[PDB]
């Protein structure tokens, strides 16, 4: 069946019928700068090459017109001292354009057209020199190669903890750098049909992240298992144990959210547990363990479940045992 | 699918009218290019 | 069909043979192209049976849902179905046409590529041909067959 | 200063091939937007495209790199113009319409140039072209601002690209592609490379857009079929069908009519290079690439354009009989056989013969062009020759009609057969708990050998068939050849006379068959017709 | 009548007797940095050229006082060398200006005024080229086209859900870019006067959000109706549904806050709702819809609404039937 957002945290839901009347602006540069290093690299040099290939055509072009570059003595003095061929003058295109001036080739002041063709290629070039030192720059802001490592196990259990039924599912980290003030936005969809008649195609609910006094964030160093307690106001109370494996169609999406600490930038992660990949009656592996001087975390154990004699019943007549028992 | 049907198809037939008909056929292709061969030095 | 794929695949060799022994080069250069067509080959017939099969099924229930209407036609008008059915005949009428027109899309696919291959060989033959059998070789009745 | 006009030309190809690289290479590192021309300007492209090889030839034929380096340049400048073109037709935006408008403008200053400059002294005639192609591209782009926003008021007013082959899933998407596409099948890549691995199915597939369907084609043979009655039968019907599938049918025609004049065509460059060699042959043999490759292309959109007028028909025809099934009265066994005969083999008649309709146009045209072109060639030898040729099709028609008879009488042996052995299949224990198997098995068999009979003289005419296929053409060149040179006139042969023949001979030989299966398949479509205007006119 | 802040977002509250006395200063640069693209690129050619053409004037007229510019020879060297007339001396300032240095006129080492004169056109030059190219990468920093593009529907309505009444509104995201933790301040101004006397001109009051056990913030995937229930508690429980629609002056304005992905710069959106643009009694269309195999959101039923025949009566009113039902 469809799925609301995907595992590896992209939107699944595709738009239809965007009105997209706005979107019909010149954007150009910054999407072309977000590429890829070895793409971003071809499309500077393509730049750069475009323009001198322009500026040296035409100067080419008006040292052939100017009849300078009709090789002649006396009775003028070349634009361009010194040019010859079409060799020379992609020679003088590049040495004026990237700024070098050898001065081999000298431009006279007979020509005022020379003139103008120099203080529009100075301009130009000083201007796309500008755009792409400060894209690239804006580029090797990149730290988006070190996000988005966060990981959640592929399957979340449910146990009896306290004598509640409660949600149990392994979060983590994956580098050194911490991640400052993360706060869980868990939630869960459904299509719900109101009392009034009124049938909503998909449901999203706060189901809340049980901590401490209160606090929607938490604190990441070692793999902790968010602890959830459904009660009889929680939205996920009502249904059945034997029921989803198959048929239902709940999906429970987590947000993770938090600030990086290198870069300041607040990332998150969102991930989906459907009604086949949710399970019943288990308890993961203990992963830290007291090594010899330190605590030992074993990545090999975090998605490992063992079976745990507990009582498989629906959370409503749960409740209403527990108002017997 | 294999050539093995095929293979049955004309073991059924026999060894008498496989080699009559490859090359028979091999024969006329080959007279049919021939003759255009033949043709191209009619031509000068 | 045995015999007209038995003249075919021979025409198509003699063919060859001649456009090789009349410019040698030429040769060379006609059996890289050749195994593009046999990326050709297989990509064709692994959809071309599968659609082929598909029309097929596409056509028995809808000659079948006619008979049907039209034993138990009282029974249907009076019913006044009438509606449901002409919904259900084009749908399956649309399922029909989805398939017989994927099939000459396909049909089509492979014959203009084909033959645009079949336009670059004659191509290279000739262009390999004019300078080849005229500069150097100078024989003229090669050319002919060739082209041919 | 021809070599500065030169350079004055190659700027503005820089100019455009230079802006377009950035850009390009932003697309290059599922919505589809038309515009206004866009047929008309993929047509003038490829114009431009024959005309710059035109100009590369005599480039070639003058030499001096600044006296041809004009045509190679608006080359690449034509092909980056259709890969602006591919990407404002997949994302719109008013600015790089502009940016196309300048390079137009400034190409048809450096052409107007050019042309002064050679009036005031081979050249001129392509010149002329280039200038009258960039002009109609120009109005097109004029069209397309004084239809968009480009530099018009405020808002464009866009069109909101359409829903009826762009919403939800939809896979043959024919007439929503680039007209390029929509001749070379390029949006099949896809499909096909998918269903190498993945096993297709209906679910796979995708479903018919609005513009074919059953109710889109039964809505407008119901409005013929109004037009005409109101007004007011076989002639009627057909008259209705003629005017509801017009101009697509007429469409592919003539697609057909101009590739078989390039296919009747090619033979004679190839006898103009066959000449120059014993005796301006690079330029025949590209220009033979072209017209093969166009040629081809054409044809192949003829088929297709002339099935996908069948299909509609058969549609259309299928849910108005279907339609008519509703009103009939029970008064009218062997009617419900009648009317799935009606639906199974009449209408499949009418769609194959709606499929060979413009072929029955294409033929005549096409042994004319011959029969005049191989005159000219091979003298009044070839008049003989022309006829042997011709008098295969006829004979080709009475084969196929005994075949016909033939398989008539076998179909009725084997449907016998058939019945002596529904019997046995469904009596197996009763069979066997006597062995009476042997004794029912010697009838069968002595069905088997009548069965036997038939198909010898049916596969005897099927043998005649496949032989005058392969010996007309022998027989041509035969009685053409010696009759030529060792009766008539004893004219020295070239080579180049004999391989032009020999060329027009098989492309000649190859529609000759199909005329015969036209024929048939018209009459048969002509009773399938008057039998579907009796039944639905009951 | 007047709006508190207008649909687009912008505020309607124009200032009036601002003391102005501290915006005295000189914050030039910047505001000029912020302009549009082309005027930005105009503003920065014109500079370039101002100071070329100040320096190539000054370089003429040192030229000139000297006597250098007097075509002579022997008994002096020019200050530099090879110079003759405004064109060259035009040509010598953008060769030393833009740091090509072509070198074919020479500035020589015996007058040390042209020393002066270099020494300072330098330094300007590379603080004038230093401060436009730091200015346009602030600029391409821009992403407020992408920005602000967030929806709300035109009018909102209220339903009755749960036995209760509701307010309904919708909002929605128009790119594939999420925003990080969009928090909702809806808020409601009015005339109110106190039971002290005091009559205040508007009166700004939270009105919550109502989500799981707790949170001012949600998450926005797909378009998501904003669920609020006026209660006793609540400051808009006492108005009457036939009085809304032509006198009473109501604005109710939400605030969604929320951090962009890419940019991580803090965004959000103001919309007003007057009384004469809200209405009674109306439930919207469903927009989310199980595709082939994803959810497609159509949005052309986004502002689309349908009758429901639920009863029709004051909050106050409503609340005191409860009691009674
Ligand atoms: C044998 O070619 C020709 C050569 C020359 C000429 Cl002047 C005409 C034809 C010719 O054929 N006349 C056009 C009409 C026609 C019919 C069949 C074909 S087809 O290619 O054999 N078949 C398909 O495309 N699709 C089939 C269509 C039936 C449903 C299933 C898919 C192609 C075209
Ligand atoms: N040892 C590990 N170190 C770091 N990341 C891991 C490790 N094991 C799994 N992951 C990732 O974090 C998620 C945890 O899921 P798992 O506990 O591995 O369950 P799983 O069924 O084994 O999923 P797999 O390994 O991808 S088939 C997975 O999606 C992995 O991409
Ligand atoms: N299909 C759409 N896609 C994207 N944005 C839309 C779409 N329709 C409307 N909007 C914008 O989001 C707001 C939603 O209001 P609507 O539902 O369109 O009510 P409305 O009375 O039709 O307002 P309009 O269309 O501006 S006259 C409008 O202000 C539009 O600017």
């Amino acid at each position: 069946r469809a799925r609301f957002v995907s595992k590896k945290g992209n939107c699944n839901v595709a738009h239809k019928n965007i009105r997209e009347q706005g979107r019909f602006l010149q954007d150009v540069f910054t999407t072309l700068v977000d590429l890829k290093w070895p793409h971003t690299l071809l499309i500077f040099t393509m730049s750069f090459l475009c323009s001198w290939l322009l500026f040296a055509m035409v100067w080419w072009l008006i040292a052939f017109a100017h009849g300078d570059l009709a090789p002649g003595e006396g009775t003028n003095v070349p634009c361009v001292t010194s040019i010859h061929s079409f060799s020379s003058a992609f020679l003088f295109s590049i040495e004026v354009q990237v700024t070098i001036g050898f001065g081999g080739r000298m431009v006279t002041e007979e020509c005022p057209l020379a003139i103008l063709i120099l203080i529009v290629q100075n301009i130009v070039g000083l201007m796309i020199n500008a755009i792409m030192l400060g894209c690239i720059f804006m580029k090797t802001a990149q730290a988006h190669r070190r996000a988005e490592t966060l990981i959640f196990s592929k399957h979340a259990v449910i146990t009896l903890r306290h004598g509640r039924l409660c949600f149990m599912l392994r979060v983590g980290d994956l580098r050194k750098s911490m991640i400052i003030s993360a706060t869980i936005h868990m939630q869960v969809v459904r299509k719900t049909t109101s009392p009034e008649g009124e049938v909503v195609p998909l449901h999203q609910v706060d189901i809340p992240m049980e901590n401490g006094v209160g606090g929607n964030g938490i604190f990441l160093v070692a793999p902790l298992i968010i602890y959830h307690v459904i009660d009889s106001n929680s939205p996920l109370y009502d249904l059945a144990p034997s029921d989803l494996h198959h048929h239902q169609d709940l999906e429970i999406i987590v947000i993770l959210e938090g600030v990086v600490e290198t870069t300041g930038i607040t990332t998150q992660a969102r991930t989906s547990y459907l009604a086949d990949e949710i399970l019943w009656g288990q308890r993961f592996v203990p992963i830290v363990a007291e090594e010899d001087g330190r605590y030992s975390v074993d990545y090999s154990k975090f998605g490992n479940t063992i079976k745990v004699p507990t009582p498989l019943c629906t959370a409503r007549q749960l409740d209403e045992d527990r108002s017997l028992l | 699918i294999p050539w093995r049907a095929c293979t049955k198809y004309l073991s059924s037939a026999g060894i008498l009218l496989l080699s009559l008909l490859v090359f028979s056929q091999l024969l006329k292709h080959m007279v049919l290019v021939a003759i255009d061969y033949w043709l191209a030095k009619w031509t000068d | 069909t045995l015999e007209c794929l038995s003249r075919s695949t021979l025409l198509c060799v003699s063919a060859l043979t001649v456009i090789s022994y009349v410019t040698p080069v030429f040769l060379v250069a006609l059996l890289p192209l050749a195994v593009v067509c046999y990326f050709i080959q297989k990509y064709f017939r692994v959809a071309s049976r599968d659609l082929q099969q598909l029309d097929d099924t596409t056509q028995l229930p809808l000659l079948s849902h006619f008979a049907e209407t039209v034993e138990g036609l009282t029974t249907i008008r009076a019913f006044r179905y009438e509606a449901r059915f002409q919904q259900k005949l084009l749908e399956y009428t649309d399922s029909n046409n989805i398939a017989s027109l994927f099939l000459t899309a396909a049909n089509r696919w492979l014959e203009v590529r084909m033959e645009y291959i079949g336009a670059c060989v004659v191509l290279i033959a000739a262009a390999t041909s004019i300078s080849n059998s005229l500069h150097r070789e100078l024989s003229a009745g090669l050319v002919g067959l060739g082209l041919t | 200063n021809g070599c500065f006009v030169d350079a004055l030309n190659v700027v503005p190809h820089v100019f455009l091939l230079f802006i377009t690289f950035p850009i390009l290479f932003i697309g290059w590192g599922s919505t589809w937007l038309h515009f206004p021309g866009h047929n008309l300007r993929w047509i003038l492209t490829f114009i431009l495209l024959f005309v710059l090889v035109c100009e590369i030839a005599e480039g070639i034929l003058s030499d001096h790199l600044h006296l041809y380096m004009p045509a190679g340049m608006a080359f690449m400048a034509a092909i980056t113009s259709v890969v602006y073109y591919h990407n404002i037709e997949t994302s719109n935006f008013p600015k790089l319409l502009i940016a196309l408008l300048i390079y137009w403008t400034l190409a048809f200053i450096t052409k107007t140039i050019k042309f002064v400059k050679f009036y005031d002294h081979l050249r001129f005639c392509l010149t002329g072209l280039l200038v009258i192609l960039y002009g109609m591209l120009l109005l097109v782009e004029v069209n397309v601002i004084r239809v968009r926003r480009y530099i018009f008021f405020k808002t464009p007013r866009e069109v909101k690209p359409p829903e009826d082959l762009q919403d939800l899933g939809v896979r043959f998407l024919q007439p929503f592609v680039n007209l390029l596409s929509k001749g070379t099948y390029w949006w099949m890549n896809a499909f096909i490379k998918t269903a190498h691995k993945k096993p297709i199915d209906l679910r796979a597939i995708g479903k018919l857009p609005i513009a074919m369907r059953a109710l889109t084609n039964y809505q407008r043979l119901c409005v013929a079929f109004d037009a005409q009655a109101r007004k007011d039968g076989a002639r009627a019907i057909w008259r209705a069908l003629c005017h509801a599938f017009g101009r697509r049918l007429i469409l592919s025609s003539t697609f057909r009519i101009l590739a078989d004049l390039l296919g009747f065509a090619g033979p004679l460059c190839i006898f103009g290079i066959v000449d120059h060699l014993g005796k301006n042959a690079y330029v025949l043999a590209v220009l033979l690439f072209l017209a093969l490759l166009l040629q081809r292309t054409f044809l192949q959109a003829s088929y297709y354009v002339a099935i996908e007028t069948g299909i509609n028909l058969r549609g259309a025809i299928q849910t108005k009989i279907y339609n008519k099934i509703m009103h009939l009265s029970t008064s009218n066994e062997m009617t419900a056989g009648q009317i799935c005969n009606l639906v199974a083999i009449d209408t499949n008649q009418l769609m194959w013969f709606f499929f060979l309709c413009p072929n029955l146009w294409a033929m005549p045209v096409q042994i004319i062009v011959g029969v005049i072109l191989l005159y000219y060639i091979l003298g009044v030898s070839a008049l003989i020759g022309a006829a042997v040729i011709i008098l295969l099709a006829p004979v080709q028609y009475f084969v196929a009609t005994k075949l016909s008879q033939a398989q008539r009488s076998t179909l009725e042996h084997s449907n016998e057969r058939l019945k002596q052995t529904n019997e046995m299949l469904r009596g197996m224990k009763l069979l066997k708990l006597y062995a009476w198997e042997s004794i029912f098995c010697s009838r069968v068999e002595v069905t088997r050998r009548k069965e036997m009979t038939s198909l010898r003289a049916f596969a005897v005419y099927t043998s005649i068939s496949i032989f005058m296929n392969t010996a007309i053409p022998i027989a041509a060149v035969l009685i053409t050849f010696v009759g030529h040179v060792s009766f008539f006139k004893e004219s020295d042969l070239s080579p180049s006379v004999a391989f032009a023949s020999l060329s027009l001979f098989h492309i000649l030989v190859t529609p000759l068959f199909l005329l015969s299966s036209v024929v048939r398949s018209t009459v048969k479509a002509l009773v399938s017709v008057q039998k579907l205007s009796e039944f639905l006119s009951s």
